[PDB]
DNA sequence: ATATACGGGCTGCTGTTGACAA
DNA sequence: CCCGTATATT
C-alpha cells in the first residue's frame, strides 16, 4: 500500500529528468571505476532511489546482507560506533571474492566534526575495499576535508514535461479515469517533488472517483488562478470598503488560507509593470505579513493589513 | 494581605456579589469544565477560588499541611519544591524553578491525576511560564478529565497561548470601585477602634490604586504611626519610589556622558534591590511624561513601547534602558534649543 | 461528566465538516491503501477525534494495547526514544483476530500529537523510521502550523487542512445537543453566540453548558451571552475615539487606564477597533496606517509584550492621524 | 584499482607542483639530513602529507618501516596509551648511519586535545639527538603557543592556474586524452585551487564522453556559485532591485537551500569594496533575515524583502 | 503457549550461555530439535550454541520454529538468582513458557520453598549472517586440549593491536605472535607433545587478525576440554569447543571470525 | 621576565651566522641582512624559534607565529580608531544626501582583532559597552552607539540558535562603535589628548549574581520571580518586626538604599 | 642622543556527546 | 592602545 513507496522505481532505467548524471554512473559502474559520491538536492529528487538501484544491480540477491552496511538518523552515528565497526568492516576480507563493500550513509548532515574528520581518514586510507556514498540536503553542514575528495552531483528540481510521462503510467497501472485539465493542475501544484503528486492522486481518487481541476482544488485547497486574478484586480481598482467586503465574502464562501494567496500575489506583482520603488514597498510589506503569520495571530486583521499595504501605493499612481 | 479581617464565604461578601451567586450556581451541581481566572492584581481572585473550594467540598479546606518534595531531571540534578497543599485540594507554583517548571509540571500532575469523586489542582501565576511546559500541562488536562479539574490564576490572559484559552472557561474580576474600597476600610478599621473620616478614606483609596490589598497595608502603616487621624495627614511612600523620582529629576536637569553613566550606575543599584526592569521602566515613562506637553510626549510613549519589547525579547536589559535613556535626553536637548 | 466528554464523535459519521478526509477514511476502512496522514489547522476543528474514532471503530476496544501507541506532550520524546522505543514497536508483526469476526486491516496506527513541540534531530530519525517499514505501520502527525516541521518530514504525508466550522452546520449541531439536553433554546440567542464563538465547536458547547447552568433551565437571551464571553459595550469603545478624534493626551492616557482597570483584554479591544475603523467615513490613507498600526501591535502583544504602554502607542498613533 | 586521485600520487619530492621556496629548502635539508622538528599549514589539496611522506622515505630509504612512526585521528590520541607509545619509541635506541634520525609524525594534530599537547611537549626537547618531529595541520590556530615555540613553522598557498595547467597537461600526455583548450580552462575554473579536485572533475567528464569540450565540462556536472552573488551584490549597491531579483530567482530554480545562499552572500559581503555605513546596515539586514531563516519561515518572499530592504537605503 | 520448557538443573543453561556472553542482545530459534542461540558482532565475528532435546525432561513445541530476540545479561543474572555458588545436594528448578508472538516470556524459579517470578518481554527479531564452514574447503585443522593455553591466552592481553598466527608442517608448526609496546612475544607449540592429538597440516599458512574481536574468546576456553582450530584457503578462522556438564553431557559451542 | 630586546637577538643572530661563516667547507651563500631583521620581526621576542628559522633558511617570512592581541590591547585598538588621510583613491562615496556620513579611510579590520583575542562575542560586546562611554564627545553618537549595541544584543535570546549566529552581533557593535565616533573619525583631529587611562571590568556580573541569590533568599523565605516582582513591594512596605534573627538582617538590607 | 623597562586595568554569567581517573 | 621617567651606552 501507499503508492508512493509502492512504485518506487527497481532500476536506474525507470527515472526521468536527470540523464546525463544516469548515464555517467552506468558508465562508472562498467569500467568498474566507482567514486565516493556526495549527492545533494532538494528534497523529493530520487537520491536514495538511485543510490539503492546501483547496489541491487552491483550485487546479487543473496548478498545484500553481507556486504552492505547501511547507516541513517535512525542509528547510532558517535566515534566509536564508527570507529569500531567500519574499521573492522574494512579490516573484513571479502566474502564471495567478487567486487568490494559499500556503506551508504544517509542524512550525513547529522554527523559531529569529530566523526566527520575520522570517516575522511577512513575513505582516503584503503580505497580498495570500501566505497562510500554520502546523500545531504545542505552542503554547509559538511566539512572542506571531507569535501574535496567526493565526486559532486547535482540533482536540481524535476520540470513538468518528463513528469507527466510516470504519472500516466501510474494512472493506467490502476483504475482512474484522469482529464486534461486534471494532470496540468495535479503536475503544477508540486514544485518539483514527484511524492507531492503521487500521494495527492491517491487521497483525491479515493475520496470522489474522478479526477479534475475542481476536484483536485477542493481536494487540497489550493485558490484557482481566476481567483486569485479577481482578487488582484478588486485591490489595484475599487475602493477600500467595497475590496474588505469583496475578499472577505469570497474567503468565507470558501475557506481559504493565507499563505497561497501570499505567493499568487507576490508571482503576479512580479509579473505586472511597476514604477520600481512601489514594487520594493509591495515585497517588503508582503514579507513582513507572511513572516508575522507564524506567530498565532489573527488572519482577519493580516487579511485588512495586506490589503491596505497594497491599495495606497497603486491608488495614487 | 492582612489576612486577618478576611472573609471564608460566598456570603457577606463586600463587593461582586451577582458573579458571586452565579459562580455558586454552578458549584451546587458538580459537573465542572476547566476554569480561568483573570483580572487586576488586587482584585481578590484568591479568595473567590478558595470559596469555591471551600463550597465544592465540606469544611476540611481551612488545615495546613505545608510540604517538600524532591524529583530529578533527567541527568542527576534535584529540584526541591513546596506546596501548601492540604487535603483533597492541591496547590503548586511552578515558578520556583526556573528551567524545571516543565518537568515538575509532568511528574506531579501524572503523579496526582491518578491519585465529590474528583480533586483540584489550582496553578498559581500561569503567566511566567515557557512554551513546552504550557503544551504538556494542556494535554495531561485534556486526557484526564474525568478525576480532578483544574483552576488556573492569572492577570494579563495573553501570555496563555490559545490552545489553552480554548479549552476551559474564563471568570473575570474588575477592580472594586473605589466607594466600595473606602467603605470596605471603614468598617475593617471600625471593627478594630477608632475610625477614618470620609475624607481620609477617599485620599487614601485614589493614592493606593485599585489594590484593596495595598490599600488595607498602608491604613494599617499609617495606623501605627499616628493614632489621632487629621485631615491633612499623608501616606509613607516605598524607598523604589522616591529613588526614582529622583532619578528622573536628575535625568532631565542635564544632558552630559557624565549624568549618563550616574543614572546608569543609579539603576544598576536599583536593579541590585530586587526590582524588575519592567517596573522600572513604567516609573520611568510616568515621571518622564510627567511634563512633555507636545508631540514629544507621542514620541516618547512609542520609542518606550519599542524599548520594552525590545526588552522582552532580549536577555539583557541595561543596554535597553540605556538606550531609551539616551534617546528621551537627545530629544529632549533638540527641542529645548529651539 | 462535561458535555464535551459525552458527545465525542465515537464513530466517522459523526464528524459534521471535513468531507474529504471522512470520505478517504470510510474508503480506506472498507478496504486497503491508506496513506500516511498529516492533520494541521486552528483549534477546535477536531483532529484527535477523528483519528481516535477511526482507530476504534477499525480494531475495537478490546485490542488498543497491541495495535496503538500514542505519544503526547507529556511523554520526554528525544533522540534515544525514538531510536529505541519507535523502532522497536515498528519492527514487530501484525497479532491475531478480534472475538466478533469481522474484517480487520494488517497494520498498526503510531498516533503522535503537538509534533512542532519536537527537535529536528529527533525528526530526522523519525523521518528515516517510516520509509523502509512501510509494510505493518502507518503515521498520523497532527501539527498546528506546518513550518515548524521539516520538509522531508512533510514530503511523504498526505497534508489535510482543517477549516474554521460554518454557521449553519454549527446552528445545526448545537441545536441537536440543546433538544436532547432539553434547554430552551432563542432564535438570537444561538445565532448571537455563534457569531461570539468565532468558529469553535468546544468553546460553543461549554458556553452553552455555562448559560444553562447558571440559567437553570429557563430561557437565555444575548444578554446571558454577551456577560458570559465578556464582550466591550459599544458605548464605551466610542468613547476611545471620541477621546483620540481631538482633546489631549492626558484625556487619552485616562480612557485607556480605566479600561485596562476594568479587565477587559487587549485582543478583544483591538478586534472590536478593527471593525469600527474600517466601516467609518475616514479617508484610504488614515485607514491604512493605522491597520499597519494594529497589525504591528497584536503581533507585538503575540510576543508577550506589555498591555498599558502598546493600547498608548496605537491610541497616539490614533490620535495623530485624526488631527492630520 | 584506485581512481585517478589517488593513483597519480608524486614519489619523488621533484613531481610536486606547488610552492618553489619550502619545496626546494626541502631538498637540501633531505641532502644534508639534520632537519629540525617541523609544521606544515595551508588550505586542503595541495600535497603537504606527500611533502612530509617523500622526505621520511628520503631520509630513512630501507629502514623506514623500523625507524618510522606514523600517528592519525582515526587511531586513538589520548594522553595515556599515546604518552606511553610516544615514551617507548623515543627512549627505545635504533643504529642510524651518519645523521638520519627517527621521525614521529601526527597528522592533523589539531584534533588532540590540550592534556595530549601539553605531555607531548616535554618529549619533544630531550631526545632531539636521536629523533625528530614533523606535523601537519589544517588551522594553524587550534596549536598551543609552546609547542609552535620550537619549531619552523611553514604556510603552504593555493596553486596557480600555471603549475595546475602543466601537471594537467602531463597527466594528459600520459593518458592520451584528446583535449581543447577552452575545455581545459573551463576544469582549471571549476577547480579554484584544490588540485585533486581538479584532476576528479577532468575523470568524471572523460567517464562517458570521450571529449573534454566545453559544452562536454558543463553537462555532466559542476559550476562555482559565489561569482554570481558578487555581481548580484554590486547590482543591488545602485537600486537596480528588477535586476537584482533574477540572479536570486536562477539559484533559487537551480536548487540551493536558503542558508547556503544566505551564507555566502555574507562571506562576500564582509570582503568588499564599499563604504563603511552600506556596510554595517547591510551585516544588520543580513543578520536579521539569517534569523527568520533559521527560525523556520523560509521561502522566496523573505529573500525578496530582504533585496528589497537592501536597495532601499540607497534610495 | 507455543513453547514450554522444563529443567531441574538450571547449571547446565546457565554455563552454556555465560560461555558466549558478550554482547548485550542475542537471539533464539525453537525447533523440535532443540534451541540455538546466536550472536554477531562488526559483522565479522559470530558465536553460536547448541542445546539440543537430550538434556531436557519436559520439552513441548508448536507447529513450526520459533524465533525471538532476548536480552542476555538480564537473562543470565534472572537463571542465576539464587547464588552462584551451591553446595553438594542443593538445586533449583525453572520453567519457561513462550506464548506466541508479541507476548513476554515467563519464567518461574524455585529451590527449597522458594518461589520467583519474572517476565522478560521480548522484541524481535534481527538478521543473521550466512557463515558456512562445511568440511570441504578446510585445508588446516587441528585438535588440542585446554590447559595448555590456559595461561597462553592468559598471557595475551597487552596493549597491542593485531594477532598474527602462523601454522606450518615443518618448523614453527603452531606460533603466535604478537607485536606491542615492549617488543615481540612468541609462543611456539610443537607437535609429538602430551596436548597434540592430531596434526593435519597440508600448507604454510599465515594471517593477522584483530585483538578486539578474537578476545571474548578467553571465556569459552575457560570452561571447556577440548579445542578444535580450523581455517580453510581464503583464512576465515573457526573455533569449536567442547563444555561438559554435572551430569555428563556434551554440549558445543562455535566461533567464527575474519582474517584481516 | 619580558620577550628579548631586538638590539640583543640581533647582536646574537649576527655572532651565530658569523661563526657558520668562519666555517668555511664550501661556498655557501650567507643568508642577506635585509631578511635577518625580517626574521626576528615576525617572532615576538622568542629565541628558540628565530634559530629554527635561520637554520631553515640557511639552506639555500618562515617562521610566522601566531599573534594573541592581549585583549586590553585588542580593546584599545578597537575604540582608538586609528585613521588616514584618505588618499586618494577611487572608493565609492555617498552621492547626494548622505554627505554627514563621510569617513576617513580605515586602518584596521575588526573581525580579525576580535577573533585574535580568543574571547567570546557576548563578554567583548560587554567590556565594550562597559568602556565605550568614556570616549564620546556627543550625545547623538552615544544613542546610534546604543542602538547599535541593544540590535546586536537581540540577536542573541534564544537557546538553540544562540551559536549558529554570533558573529553578526559582535561585528554589529564594533562597526557601530567605531564608525559611530564622528568626533574621532577626521583623521588629523586627534591632537591632542588620549591621557593616560586604564580600563576597567563589567560591572553586570556582581549585579546578576546578587540579584540571583537574593531571587532564593526572597522565595526560599517568602515559598507559598514574583515575589520579588509583587510581594517583595509588600515587604518593602511591611517594615515591621517579625519572630527570627536572620531575617531582620535581610529585611533591613532591601529598603535602605541611600536617599536624602 | 637613543634603546629599553615600570606604572594600571581581566577568570566571568533547558539537550547530546566525549575524555579521565579509579 | 596611551604618557612620562630612570638607567646603559656612545
Ligand atoms: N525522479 C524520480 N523518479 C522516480 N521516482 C521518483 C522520483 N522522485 C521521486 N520519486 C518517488 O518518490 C519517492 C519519495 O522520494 P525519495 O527518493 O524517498 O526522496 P529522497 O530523494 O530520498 O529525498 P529525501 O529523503 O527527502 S532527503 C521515491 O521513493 C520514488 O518512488
Ligand atoms: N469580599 C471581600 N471583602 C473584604 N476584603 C476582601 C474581599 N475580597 C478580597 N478582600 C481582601 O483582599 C485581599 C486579598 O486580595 P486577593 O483578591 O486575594 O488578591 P489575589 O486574588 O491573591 O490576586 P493575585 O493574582 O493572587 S496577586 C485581602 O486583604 C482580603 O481581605
Ligand atoms: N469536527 C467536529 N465534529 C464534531 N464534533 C466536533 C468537531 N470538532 C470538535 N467537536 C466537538 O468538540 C470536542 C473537542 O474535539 P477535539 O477532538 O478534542 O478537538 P481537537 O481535535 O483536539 O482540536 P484541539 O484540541 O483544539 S488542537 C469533541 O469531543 C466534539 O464534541
Ligand atoms: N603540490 C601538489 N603537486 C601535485 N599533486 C598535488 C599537490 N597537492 C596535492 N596534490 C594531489 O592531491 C592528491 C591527494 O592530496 P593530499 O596530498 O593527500 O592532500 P593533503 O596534502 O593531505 O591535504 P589534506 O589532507 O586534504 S588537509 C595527490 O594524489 C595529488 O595528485
Amino acid at each position: 500500500l501507499p503508492w508512493v513507496e509502492k512504485y518506487r522505481p527497481q532500476t536506474l532505467n525507470d527515472l526521468i529528468s536527470h540523464q546525463d548524471i544516469l548515464s555517467t554512473i552506468q558508465k562508472f559502474i562498467n569500467e568498474d571505476r566507482l567514486p565516493h559520491l556526495l549527492l545533494y538536492g532538494p528534497p523529493g529528487t530520487g537520491k536514495t532511489s538511485t543510490i539503492l538501484a546501483c547496489a541491487k544491480q552491483l550485487y546479487k540477491d543473496k548478498e545484500f546482507g553481507s556486504m552492505v552496511l547501511e547507516l541513517n538518523a535512525s542509528d547510532d552515528r558517535g566515534i566509536d560506533i564508527i570507529r569500531g565497526p567500519i574499521l573492522s568492516f574494512a579490516s573484513t576480507r571479502t566474502i564471495f571474492k567478487k567486487g568490494f563493500k559499500l556503506v551508504i550513509l544517509d542524512e550525513a548532515d547529522a554527523m559531529t566534526q569529530d566523526a566527520q574528520n575520522a570517516l575522511r581518514r577512513v575513505i582516503e586510507k584503503f580505497t580498495e575495499n570500501t566505497r562510500f556514498c554520502l546523500i545531504c540536503n545542505y552542503l554547509s553542514k559538511i566539512i572542506p576535508a571531507l569535501q574535496s575528495r567526493c565526486t559532486r552531483f547535482r540533482f536540481g528540481p524535476l520540470t513538468p514535461e518528463l513528469m507527466v510521462p510516470r504519472l500516466e503510467h501510474v494512472v493506467e497501472e490502476e483504475k482512474v479515469d484522469i482529464s486534461e485539465d486534471g494532470m496540468k493542475a495535479l503536475v503544477t501544484l508540486s514544485s518539483g517533488d514527484m511524492r507531492r503528486a503521487l500521494n495527492i492522486l491517491q487521497s483525491t481518487n479515493m475520496a470522489f472517483g474522478k479526477v479534475t481541476e475542481e476536484t483536485v482544488y477542493t481536494c487540497t485547497g489550493h485558490p484557482l488562478k481566476s481567483d486569485i486574478a479577481n482578487i488582484l484586480d478588486w485591490m489595484l481598482n475599487q475602493d477600500f470598503t467595497t475590496a474588505y467586503r469583496n475578499i472577505t465574502e469570497l474567503k468565507t464562501l470558501k475557506g481559504l488560507a493565507l499563505h497561497d494567496i501570499l505567493t499568487e500575489i507576490h508571482l503576479f506583482v512580479h509579473r505586472v509593470d511597476f514604477p520600481s520603488s512601489v514594487r520594493i514597498h509591495l515585497l517588503t510589506k508582503m514579507a513582513d505579513i507572511e513572516y508575522r503569520l507564524s506567530v498565532g495571530t489573527n488572519e482577519k486583521i493580516q487579511l485588512s493589513s495586506l490589503i491596505a499595504a497594497f491599495q495606497v501605493t497603486r491608488d495614487l499612481i | 494581605w492582612v489576612d486577618k479581617y478576611r472573609p471564608c464565604s460566598l456570603g457577606r461578601l463586600d463587593y461582586h456579589k451577582e458573579q458571586a451567586a452565579q459562580l455558586r450556581n454552578l458549584v451546587q451541581c458538580g459537573d465542572f469544565p476547566h476554569l480561568l481566572v483573570y483580572g487586576p492584581s488586587g482584585a481578590g481572585k484568591k479568595t473567590r477560588i478558595m470559596c469555591i473550594l471551600r463550597e465544592l467540598y465540606g469544611v476540611g479546606v481551612e488545615k495546613l499541611r505545608i510540604e517538600h518534595q524532591t524529583i530529578t531531571t533527567p541527568s542527576k540534578k534535584k529540584i526541591e519544591i513546596s506546596t501548601i497543599a492540604s487535603n483533597y485540594h492541591l496547590e503548586v507554583n511552578p515558578s520556583d524553578a526556573g528551567n524545571s517548571d516543565r518537568v515538575v509540571i509532568q511528574e506531579m500532575l501524572k503523579t496526582v491525576a491518578q491519585s465529590r469523586d474528583f480533586k483540584v489542582v489550582l496553578l498559581t501565576e500561569v503567566d511566567k511560564l515557557t512554551k513546552d511546559a504550557q503544551h504538556a500541562l494542556r494535554r495531561t488536562m485534556e486526557k484526564y478529565m474525568s478525576t480532578c479539574r483544574l483552576i488556573l490564576c492569572c492577570n494579563s490572559t495573553s501570555k496563555v497561548i490559545p490552545p489553552i484559552r480554548s479549552r476551559c472557561l474564563a471568570v473575570r474580576v474588575p477592580a472594586p470601585s473605589i466607594e466600595d474600597i473606602c467603605h470596605v476600610l471603614s468598617t475593617v478599621c471600625k471593627k478594630e477602634g477608632l475610625n477614618l473620616p470620609s475624607q481620609l478614606a477617599h485620599r487614601l483609596a485614589e493614592k493606593s490604586c485599585r489594590n484593596l490589598r495595598k490599600a488595607l497595608l498602608m491604613c494599617e502603616a499609617c495606623r501605627v504611626q499616628q493614632y489621632p487621624f487629621t485631615a491633612d495627614q499623608e501616606i509613607p511612600e516605598t524607598d523604589w519610589e522616591v529613588y526614582l523620582r529622583e532619578t528622573a529629576n536628575a535625568i532631565v536637569s542635564q544632558q552630559t556622558p557624565q549624568r549618563l553613566l550616574e543614572v546608569r550606575g543609579r539603576l544598576y543599584e536599583l536593579l541590585t534591590h530586587c526590582i524588575p526592569p519592567e517596573i522600572i521602566m513604567k516609573g520611568l515613562l510616568s515621571e518622564l511624561l510627567h511634563n512633555c506637553d507636545g508631540q514629544l510626549k507621542g514620541e516618547v510613549a512609542q520609542m518606550a513601547a519599542y524599548y520594552e519589547h525590545r526588552l522582552q525579547l532580549g536577555s539583557k536589559a541595561i543596554y535597553h534602558l540605556e538606550a531609551f535613556v539616551a534617546k528621551f535626553m537627545a530629544l529632549y536637548k533638540k527641542f529645548m534649543e529651539d | 461528566v462535561p458535555w464535551v466528554e459525552k458527545y465525542r464523535p465515537k464513530c466517522v459519521d459523526e464528524v459534521a465538516f471535513q468531507e474529504e478526509v471522512v470520505a478517504v477514511l470510510k474508503k480506506s476502512l472498507e478496504g486497503a491503501d491508506l496513506p500516511n496522514l498529516l492533520f494541521y489547522g486552528p483549534p477546535g476543528t477536531g483532529k484527535t477525534s477523528t483519528i481516535l474514532a477511526a482507530a476504534r471503530e477499525l480494531f475495537g476496544p478490546e485490542l488498543f494495547r497491541l495495535r496503538v501507541l500514542e505519544l503526547n506532550a507529556s511523554d520526554e520524546r528525544g533522540i534515544q526514544v525514538v531510536r529505541e522505543k519507535v523502532k522497536n514497536f515498528a519492527q514487530l508483526t501484525v497479532s491475531g483476530s478480534r472475538s466478533d469476526g469481522k474484517p480487520c486491516p494488517p497494520f498498526k496506527i503510531v498516533i503522535l500529537d503537538e509534533a512542532d513541540s519536537m527537535t529536528s534531530a529527533a525528526q530526522a530519525a523519525l523521518r528515516r523510521t517510516m520509509e523502509k517499514e512501510s509494510k505493518t505501520t502507518r503515521f498520523c502527525l497532527i501539527c498546528n502550523y506546518v513550518s515548524r516541521i521539516i520538509e522531508p518530514l512533510t514530503s511523504r504525508c498526505s497534508k489535510f487542512r482543517f477549516k474554521p466550522l460554518s454557521d449553519k452546520i454549527q446552528q445545526q449541531r448545537l441545536l441537536d445537543i440543546a433538544k436532547k439536553e432539553n434547554v430552551k433554546i432563542s432564535d438570537e440567542g444561538i445565532a448571537y453566540l455563534v457569531k461570539v464563538s468565532e468558529g469553535d465547536l468546544r468553546k460553543a458547547i461549554t458556553f452553552l453548558q455555562s448559560a444553562t447552568r447558571l440559567t437553570g433551565g429557563k430561557e437565555i437571551t444575548e444578554k446571558v451571552i454577551t456577560d458570559i464571553a465578556g464582550v466591550i459595550p459599544a458605548e464605551k469603545i466610542d468613547g476611545v475615539f471620541a477621546a483620540c478624534q481631538s482633546g489631549s493626551f492626558d484625556k487619552l492616557e485616562a480612557v485607556v487606564k480605566d479600561l485596562i482597570d476594568e479587565g477587559h483584554a487587549a485582543t478583544q479591544l483591538v478586534n472590536q477597533l478593527h471593525d469600527v475603523v474600517v466601516e467609518n467615513n475616514l479617508s484610504d490613507k488614515q485607514k491604512s496606517i493605522i491597520t499597519e498600526k494594529l497589525a504591528e501591535v497584536d503581533k507585538c502583544l503575540a510576543d508577550g509584550a506589555d498591555e498599558h504602554l502598546q493600547l498608548i502607542s496605537l491610541c497616539a498613533t490614533v490620535m495623530q492621524q485624526l488631527s492630520q | 584499482e584506485l581512481p585517478w586521485v589517488e593513483k597519480y600520487r608524486p614519489v619523488k619530492l621533484n613531481e610536486i607542483v606547488g610552492n618553489e621556496d619550502t619545496v626546494s629548502r626541502l631538498e637540501v635539508f633531505a641532502r644534508e639530513g639534520n632537519v629540525p622538528n617541523i609544521i606544515i599549514a595551508g588550505p586542503p589539496g595541495t600535497g603537504k602529507t606527500t611533502s612530509i611522506l617523500c622526505l621520511a622515505r628520503a631520509l630513512l630509504g630501507p629502514a623506514l618501516k623500523d625507524a618510522m612512526l606514523e600517528l592519525n585521528a582515526s587511531n586513538d590520541r589520548g594522553i595515556d596509551v599515546v604518552r606511553n607509545k610516544i615514551k617507548m619509541f623515543a627512549q627505545q635506541k635504533v643504529t642510524l648511519p651518519k645523521g638520519r634520525h627517527k621521525i614521529i609524525i601526527l597528522d592533523e594534530a589539531d584534533s588532540m586535545t590540550d592534556g595530549a599537547q601539553q605531555a607531548l611537549r616535554r618529549t619533544m626537547e630531550i631526545y632531539s639527538k636521536t629523533t625528530r618531529f614533523a606535523l601537519a595541520c589544517n588551522a594553524s590556530d587550534k596549536i598551543i603557543e609552546p609547542i609552535q615555540s620550537r619549531c619552523a613553522v611553514l604556510r603552504y598557498t593555493k596553486l596557480t592556474d600555471a603549475q595546475i595547467l602543466t601537471r594537467l597537461m602531463n597527466v594528459i600526455e600520459k593518458e592520451r586524452v584528446p583535449y581543447t583548450d577552452d575545455g581545459l580552462e573551463a576544469i582549471i575554473f571549476t577547480a579554484q585551487g584544490d588540485m585533486r579536485q581538479a584532476l576528479n572533475n577532468l575523470q568524471s567528464t572523460f567517464s562517458g564522453f570521450g571529449f573534454i569540450n566545453s559544452e562536454n565540462v558543463f553537462k555532466v556536472c559542476d559550476e562555482p556559485h559565489p561569482l554570481l552573488v558578487k555581481e548580484m551584490i554590486q547590482h543591488c549597491v545602485n537600486a537596480n532591485i528588477d535586476e537584482a531579483y533574477k540572479i536570486l530567482a536562477h539559484l533559487w530554480h537551480l536548487g540551493y537551500s536558503p542558508e547556503d545562499i544566505i551564507g555566502n552572500i555574507f562571506r562576500v559581503c564582509k570582503t568588499f569594496q564599499m563604504a563603511e555605513y552600506l556596510k554595517l546596515e547591510f551585516i544588520k539586514e543580513i543578520g536579521y533575515t539569517h534569523m527568520k531563516i533559521a527560525e523556520g519561515v523560509n521561502s522566496l518572499l523573505q529573500m525578496a524583502g530582504l533585496l528589497a530592504r537592501l536597495c532601499q537605503k540607497t534610495m | 503457549y507455543s513453547l514450554v520448557a522444563s529443567l531441574d538443573n538450571v547449571r547446565n543453561l546457565s554455563t552454556i550461555l555465560k560461555a558466549i556472553h558478550f554482547r548485550e542482545h542475542a537471539t533464539c530459534f525453537a525447533t523440535k530439535n532443540g534451541i540455538k542461540v546466536t550472536v554477531e558482532n562488526a559483522k565479522c565475528v559470530q558465536a553460536n550454541a547448541f542445546i539440543q532435546a537430550g538434556i531436557f525432561q519436559e520439552f513441548k513445541v508448536q507447529e513450526e520454529s520459533v524465533t525471538f530476540r532476548i536480552n542476555l545479561t538480564v537473562l543470565l543474572d534472572c537463571l542465576s538468582i539464587f547464588g552462584s555458588s551451591p553446595m553438594p545436594g542443593t538445586l533449583t528448578a525453572l520453567r519457561m513458557c513462550y506464548q506466541g508472538y508479541g507476548y513476554p516470556l515467563m519464567l518461574f524459579l524455585e529451590e527449597g520453598g522458594v518461589v520467583t517470578v519474572c517476565k522478560i518481554n521480548t522484541q524481535e527479531p534481527e538478521e543473521t549472517l550466512d557463515f558456512d564452514f562445511c568440511s570441504t574447503n578446510v585445508i588446516n585443522k587441528i585438535i588440542l586440549q585446554s590447559e595448555g593455553l590456559r595461561e597462553a591466552f592468559s598471557e595475551l592481553d597487552m596493549t597491542s593491536e593485531v594477532l598474527q598466527i602462523t601454522m606450518s608442517p615443518d618448523k614453527p608448526y603452531f606460533r603466535l605472535s604478537t607485536f606491542g609496546n615492549a617488543g615481540s612475544s612468541h609462543l611456539d607449540y610443537p607437535k609429538d607433545s602430551d596436548l597434540m592429538e592430531a596434526f593435519h597440516c597440508n600448507q604454510t599458512q599465515v594471517n593477522r587478525y584483530k585483538i578486539s574481536l578474537l578476545k571474548p574468546s578467553t571465556k569459552a576456553l575457560v570452561l571447556s576440554c577440548k579445542v578444535s582450530i580450523r581455517t580453510d584457503n581464503r583464512g576465515f578462522l573457526s573455533l569449536q569447543y567442547m563444555i561438559r556438564n554435572e551430569d555428563g553431557q556434551i554440549c558445543f559451542v562455535e566461533y567464527y571470525c575474519c582474517p584481516d | 621576565f619580558n620577550p628579548v630586546a631586538p638590539t640583543i637577538m640581533m647582536k646574537f643572530l649576527n655572532r651565530i651566522v658569523t661563526i657558520e661563516a668562519n666555517k668555511n667547507g664550501g661556498k655557501i651563500t650567507v643568508p642577506d641582512k635585509t631578511s635577518l631583521e625580517l626574521l626576528c620581526q615576525g617572532c615576538s621576542g622568542d629565541i628558540r624559534s628565530a634559530i629554527n628559522s635561520l637554520q631553515f633558511s640557511s639552506s639555500k617570512a618562515i617562521g610566522g607565529k601566531d599573534v594573541s592581541l592581549f585583549l586590553f590591547r585588542a580593546l584599545g585598538k578597537i575604540l582608538y580608531c586609528k585613521r588616514a588621510s584618505l588618499t586618494e583613491l577611487d572608493s565609492p562615496r555617498l552621492p547626494s544626501h548622505l554627505s554627514e556620513y563621510e569617513r576617513d579611510t580605515l586602518l584596521v579590520e575588526p573581525e580579525e582583532v576580535v577573533e585574535m583575542s580568543h574571547m567570546p562575542g557576548d563578554l567583548f560586546n560587554l567590556y565594550l559597552h562597559q568602556n565605550y562611554i568614556d570616549f564620546f564627545m556627543e550625545i547623538d553618537d552615544i544613542v546610534r552607539a546604543s542602538e547599535f549595541l541593544s540590535f546586536a544584543d537581540i540577536l542573541s535570546g534564544d537557546w538553540n540558535t544562540r551559536s549558529l549566529l554570533r558573529e553578526y552581533s559582535t561585528s554589529i557593535a564594533t562597526r557601530g562603535v567605531m564608525h559611530s565616533n564622528k568626533a574621532r573619525g577626521y583623521a588629523h583631529c586627534q591632537g591632542g589628548g588620549s591621557s593616560f587611562r586604564p580600563l576597567h571590568k563589567p560591572q553586570w556580573f556582581l549585579i546578576n549574581k546578587k540579584y540571583r541569590e537574593n531571587c532564593l533568599a526572597a522565595k526560599a523565605l517568602f515559598p507559598d520571580l514574583c515575589l520579588q516582582t509583587q510581594l517583595l513591594p509588600y515587604l518593602a512596605l511591611l517594615t515591621i518586626p517579625m519572630r527570627n534573627q536572620a531575617q531582620i538582617s535581610f529585611i533591613q538590607d532591601i529598603g535602605r538604599l541611600p536617599l536624602k
